[PDB]
């Protein structure tokens, strides 16, 4: 019951990608709440609210040991469409390169492609809620209130 | 025979802790995502 | 048996207090890097 | 012949009182070490 | 033969409510001098 | 969205001049160190940056 109460986890930026006419890809940053004992990536899962569709997520089966490379949208993002893909940014300790275990002080992106599974795209002036429950700790809050314009080819969300 | 004295307060103040711990950490996310968006709207 | 006093209060109230901090220290990049190309503009 | 009073009761309820006070002690070093370096982390 | 109640409960209490107590009392004298150098640098 | 890393060069340039002209030919995935202040030499080797650097 100690466990319980201690471990966390802490959603810290949310970026997208655009660049045909609507946003169709989303990262997440992500790391552990200074208390965690082991968060374990296997099985976390990720809610997201949107049009009438509530969606469930699992782990996919790919990911990438991208420390030290550069083009975070350019490497490996095809194994999408009912799953979020994991990149590593930051491991002392190499206990996350292999079966995903999060030790205290890691780095960790997720990314989610929307338009292949949410049958559509995402507009503006729009706002969508979601959690990211870990196995048995406490989940971090999702909140990405659109701009009411889209200028560049990468838009900051939070 | 009245050695039982764990059963009696133990597991019952260890639930109830995690309870009145789970309403303040459940509590916090809503008040600190409504004022986050207040000041940069 | 029910000296178990701060598993109830002390790490959720560190934890609450972290949070509460976390949200004074990042509310202030947004205001001061706005407010400083304001002037200089 | 039924002075036998002290091997029913004294010896059994010094072992439980042993054993569920060696609960008690070895349960709180685990908690004290994980909340001493919760603070000054 | 049941009047060992105290050898249950009292000592390890006593022993408990210390080790809890020196948590508290050891925990506070790293976040006096860790806050009181802050203010006056 | 470019991420980097730490490079395995960096340089002691306490005393010198010409900030453009010294070793800057280890680039293209990573970022390089100078170092302009340390008095009591905490952060030459293993780059520890005390209070004051």
């Amino acid at each position: 019951s100690t466990e319980q109460v201690a471990s966390g986890l802490l959603i810290n930026g949310i970026t997208g990608s655009v660049g045909t006419s609507d946003v169709k890809l989303l990262a997440i940053y992500l790391a552990p709440n200074a208390g965690s004992s082991a968060i374990d990536l296997a099985q976390t899962k990720v809610m997201l609210d949107y049009n009438g569709k509530s969606v469930v997520l699992g782990y996919g089966g790919n990911q990438d040991m991208s420390s030290g490379n550069s083009s975070v949208f350019s490497n490996d993002t095809g194994a999408t469409a009912t799953t979020f893909q994991v990149n590593i940014l930051q491991d002392y300790d190499d206990s996350a390169v292999d079966n995903a275990v999060i030790n205290k002080g890691d780095a960790v992106a997720l990314i989610v492609d929307v338009n292949a599974s949410f049958a559509g795209e995402i507009p503006e002036r729009t706002a969508i809620s979601g959690k990211v429950q870990p196995e048995f700790g406490a989940p971090g809050v999702i909140s990405f209130t659109t701009p009411a314009s889209y200028t560049t080819t990468l838009v900051e969300l939070q | 025979a009245s050695g039982i004295g764990t059963l009696i307060v133990f597991i019952a103040m260890v639930l109830v802790a995690a309870v009145a711990a789970s309403v303040l950490i459940n509590t916090s996310g809503f008040l600190q995502q409504k004022a986050s968006t207040t000041g940069k709207e």
